[PDB]
C-alpha cells in the first residue's frame, strides 16, 4: 500500500514481491525513506532496523532492497546510520542489531554501502546493572562482536 | 511450572515463555496464574506453607519462580511491615 503500517508489516513478513513499485512511488510523492513518517516516532526504529529484527532464518531479501531504495533517494549514509531517537534504547543502530543476531553476511553489506563504525549505543538499556541496564558492552560494535563470542565480525571489522 | 508446549494449538495454556533472547541474556516468563491468587479462594503458595505437612516442602519452595516470587513481596512488604 501507500502508508507506513503496510510497509512496516511486510518487511517483517519478508515478501519482496509485496514491496514492488515503491521506488517509483517515492519518485512521485518526493518522500525520503527516513523523512518524518517511515520511522517510529517513539523510538526511531526504521525499516532496515525492523528488517534485522524479524528474520527468516537470518535472511531477509528486503535488506539489500531497502538499501537500494535509499540509494536512489541518496541516503546511504543516513538510512544506514540513523540511530535510535529514544532514550531507553538510545543510540542503537542497524549495525548493532546485525552483529547481535550474527548475520555475518549482512554485516558485510552495511559497511560496504557505508556504515558508521563508531556509533555508540548509549541507551539506558545498554548500561550496566547498577545503572539500570541489563547488558553492557562498552557501546561499540567492535566491542559488541567480542561480547557476542564471535571473532568473525572481529576479523571483519 | 516449566510447561512450554510446541504444538502451537495448546499454546494458550502454556506456562513458560520466552520474551526476548538478546544473545547471552534470556528473558523467561512465568505466569502467576495460581501462585499469588489476589482475589481468589486459595493459592498454590498458601498450600505450600499453611497446609502441606510433607518433608519435601523445603525442596518444593526451591523451585524456580517461587524463589523469586517470595523475593518480590519481601522487598515491597518487608521494610514497611518492620518499620511499623
Amino acid at each position: 500500500m501507500f502508508n507506513r503500517h503496510m510497509l512496516f508489516d511486510i518487511v517483517s513478513r519478508g515478501s519482496t514481491a509485496e514491496l514492488e513499485g515503491f521506488l517509483p512511488f517515492l519518485l512521485a510523492q518526493k518522500k525520503r525513506l527516513t523523512d518524518e513518517e517511515f520511522r517510529e516516532a517513539s523510538t526511531g526504529k526504521t525499516c532496515l532496523t525492523k528488517a534485522l529484527m524479524n528474520l527468516n532464518g537470518g535472511k531477509n531479501d528486503t535488506i539489500p532492497m531497502l538499501i537500494d531504495i535509499a540509494e536512489k533517494t541518496g541516503n546511504l549514509r543516513e538510512f544506514i546510520n540513523s540511530p535510535f531517537r529514544d532514550v531507553y534504547y538510545r543510540g542503537q543502530t542497524a549495525l548493532h542489531i546485525a552483529i547481535e543476531r550474527r548475520c555475518k553476511h549482512y554485516v558485510e553489506l552495511l559497511v560496504e554501502k557505508g556504515a558508521d563504525v563508531h556509533a555508540q549505543a548509549r541507551g539506558r538499556f545498554f548500561q550496566p546493572k547498577d545503572e539500570g541496564g541489563y547488558f553492557y558492552f562498552g557501546e561499540l560494535p567492535l566491542s559488541l562482536a567480542a561480547c557476542t563470542n564471535q571473532p568473525d565480525i572481529v576479523h571483519y571489522l | 511450572i516449566r510447561l512450554e508446549i510446541k504444538d502451537e494449538e495448546a499454546r494458550h495454556l502454556s506456562r513458560k515463555f520466552r520474551d526476548w533472547a538478546y544473545g547471552p541474556v534470556y528473558s523467561s516468563l512465568y505466569d502467576l496464574s495460581m501462585l499469588d491468587t489476589c482475589g481468589e479462594e486459595v493459592s498454590v503458595l498458601e498450600i505450600l506453607v499453611y497446609n502441606s505437612k510433607v518433608e519435601n516442602r523445603h525442596e518444593m519452595l526451591a523451585v524456580e519462580p517461587i524463589n523469586e516470587l517470595l523475593r518480590d513481596k519481601w522487598q515491597k512488604f518487608g521494610a514497611v511491615s518492620f518499620y511499623i
